């Protein structure tokens, strides 16, 4: 098969990667947490066909060599981590983020992943966990007739008692801090793991060592501008129907190739 | 007989200014890509008598430095170039690629690496500490505040070198990054010069120039040339099979 | 490719190159002493293929000759440059200009570019800056723990200390003129360069020789006509429709042609 | 005029701050305090 039909495919699935993209971005509006994320493409080494000749400059020549490339192949899909937004939701035992890090939370195969994402909840024993029972660590366990949870703004988690006018410091709520926020395993749930494009994660208490501080009762919002993803849908509609005429074209071609 | 070859020639060179409009034209939406324009040579067959035939060899003269539309995204340390700058990139080889792609990017370890193959500026590839917090400035200096420190400790931690050529003065070297022609090095040298009048847009990101115009009309006369060769290829086998009963009988 | 695809193409490039024009000249409403742009097109040359012949008024004879002709290139984008309306931002170090002139700013490579912006501010060393440190020549060195700021109608900006009964005059802003406005070369950052077309800029206090004067607290808007715009956008997609119909009956043409 | 413009984009630079003097409201609290002029508490 000649190379011009292969390189359209190429370019109509690049075109549907990014569709893909956009279509999981904007999904995920009333995602708490959950940042955009954008691909970036890249071409194809080019297989130059003729080098280009001298420019003897005794006249105005045309540069003429020849090399006709290949490909679009999506190189990344980035992800831009940005503030978003708060909402407040009266809940105490939700809580949002100021700034950079993550908390980190044990997996039920025992490894450590991270989320920006503060709808806590309790479960049954008291433990802090994440809408789907992921603990957060270090394990913070309330007792059992707290009148109120208070979460300061480094993450010291206290509650109330009936009786004593004084909130006993209960636990900790420590951040994390990645060298490359950027580089994370996104591995859904709302979760990244971290890899070799990211470090090793840095864990310090709130509001130090570069680490945001907490505000509870809020809840980190989507970060995903709808405009950007309604003039890319534009963009890539019709960018599609370019390389479909492309596709149109070639064959066209072939067909009368073909007949003699 | 032999007319049959130069129609060839053009069906066949034709295909290959498809292959690079198609090129040409998936390419959109690739940061800073740079169109690759294209031409036909004529070339005569200089011979011994009545020189009447010319072949149609394909040819890509160059690409088109005409400065894509800028995409504004407010990321810190996305980069737009000015017309006919270029940011210069450690090539995979090891030479001073040129890119128009300003999305920088950082490693855990601070190496600033527009995509991979990093950025040279000033010495050698630029690092930056590790909580870089990158900014970029207009001029190129790249500063950087640790995010947990006072905001007044934002001590540039290095510049970005910028690079004037276009065009004439510049090819693609099989890989994204362009290089000098080697016509443009008995003239500002090997390694040019940071120009310091060469301006940074910081938040804006550069598309690709693919003009989807001059692309579906390059297209429409690919087609039709194409076709029109096929005829020509036609008449001329037929002439050739009915001509071949002169030598029988 | 035959003449009439590429005059068609011209056409196209032509509309996209005016929608460009319109969309940049539209996009910069709320952008403070923006010029609206005019894409001004001109005709290429006419290629006479048969001369006409003689007139031999023996008849009414139809004056036959040939010439085709080609292109659209576009020629100019004159900048409109004419007073805008005035809005109060009630901020003391800002200002906008009553009549011609530019406020001269010292760009970092050491040219010299030219604002009708009064988006001003002061660094930290009391120089005033225009949004994004451009220092403005001749420099103005605000005091330390000044009272307040005033900027006369002819530029004599002074400041109120804690005490003396006396606007001490810490400074002048003085505008400069061209003798050719509209032919100043954009650069971006609401900057312009004077070029062969536009002159030696002549700089002078507001109020005299020809520079206008200054009105503190208010800054000038775009002088951009929504409606014009509006009404040019339509004229442009009707035009891209036309032309493209230009290149498909062409195209069909050439269909036609080749099928035998 | 030796060549055209097109241009781009109409992105943000700044948000300034407006540090002027606001109005004055009564709390009728003692420990409640407003400032008359410039300044700011440390």
């Amino acid at each position: 098969m000649i190379s011009s039909l292969w390189i359209a495919k190429t370019g109509l699935d690049a075109q549907q990667t990014n569709m893909d993209v956009i279509a999981n971005n904007l999904a995920n509006v009333s995602t708490n947490g959950f940042k955009r994320q954008r691909a970036v493409f890249e071409d194809l080494l080019y297989q130059t066909i003729r080098q280009p000749g001298a420019q003897s400059s005794e006249q105005t020549t045309l540069p003429s060599g020849l090399q006709i490339g290949t490909g679009v192949r999506p190189v990344a899909t980035e992800r831009l981590h940005s503030q978003g937004n708060l909402s407040q939701t009266n809940n105490s035992k939700d809580v949002a983020i100021k700034g950079q890090g993550f908390f980190q939370v044990m997996l039920p195969d025992g490894t450590s992943a991270y989320t920006r994402d503060g709808s806590f909840q309790v479960d049954q024993n008291g433990q802090l966990v994440t809408a789907g029972g992921f603990q957060v660590q270090p394990a913070i366990t309330i007792p059992a007739n707290a009148l109120s949870i208070t979460i300061g703004r480094d993450g010291v988690v206290s509650v109330t008692q009936q009786g004593q006018a004084a909130p006993v410091q209960v636990g900790q709520l420590n951040l994390t801090t990645f060298m490359n926020d950027t580089g994370l395993e996104s591995i859904g749930e709302n979760l990244y793991i971290e890899t070799q494009s990211s470090g090793a994660p840095n864990e310090s208490t709130p509001g130090l060592n570069g680490a945001g501080l907490l505000y509870q009762g809020y809840v980190e919002t989507s970060n995903v501008n709808v405009a950007e993803e309604l003039v890319n849908m534009i963009q890539v509609q019709r960018a599609y129907e370019i390389n479909s005429k492309a596709v149109s074209t070639t064959d066209q071609m072939l067909q009368k190739l073909t007949q003699l | 007989d032999h007319a049959i070859y130069t129609a060839m020639g053009a069906a066949s060179q034709t295909l290959n200014q498809q292959a690079v409009t198609a090129s040409n034209l998936a390419n959109a939406s690739t940061p800073g890509f740079r169109a690759q324009l294209n031409a036909l040579r004529a070339v005569p067959v200089d011979g011994l008598s009545l020189a009447t035939r010319t072949l149609v060899t394909a040819s890509t003269p160059g690409a088109d430095m005409t400065p894509g539309q800028l995409d504004y995204t407010s990321r810190p340390l996305d980069v737009a170039l000015q017309q006919d700058g270029w940011l210069v990139v450690q090539a995979a080889d090891g030479a001073e690629g040129y890119t128009r792609n300003g999305n920088i990017q950082v490693g855990p370890t601070g190496q600033l690496t527009i995509q991979g193959h990093p950025v040279i500026g000033e010495g050698g590839p630029i690092t930056v500490p590790e909580g870089s917090e990158i900014t970029i400035a207009a001029d190129g200096t790249i500063s950087a505040l640790n995010p947990g420190d006072p905001p007044n400790t934002v001590a540039p931690v290095g510049r970005l070198k910028l690079v004037k050529a276009e065009g004439n003065e510049v090819q693609r070297s099989d890989d994204g990054l362009f290089r000098l022609t080697a016509e443009a090095q008995a003239e500002r040298g090997a390694v040019l010069a940071a120009d310091p009048s060469i301006r940074i847009m910081s938040g804006v990101l550069e598309g690709s120039n693919v003009k989807p115009v001059e692309a579906m009309t390059d297209m429409i006369a690919n087609a039709r040339r194409f076709e029109m060769q096929m005829k020509v290829i036609t008449s001329v086998d037929e002439n050739e099979g009915r001509a071949n009963q002169l030598l029988s009988m």
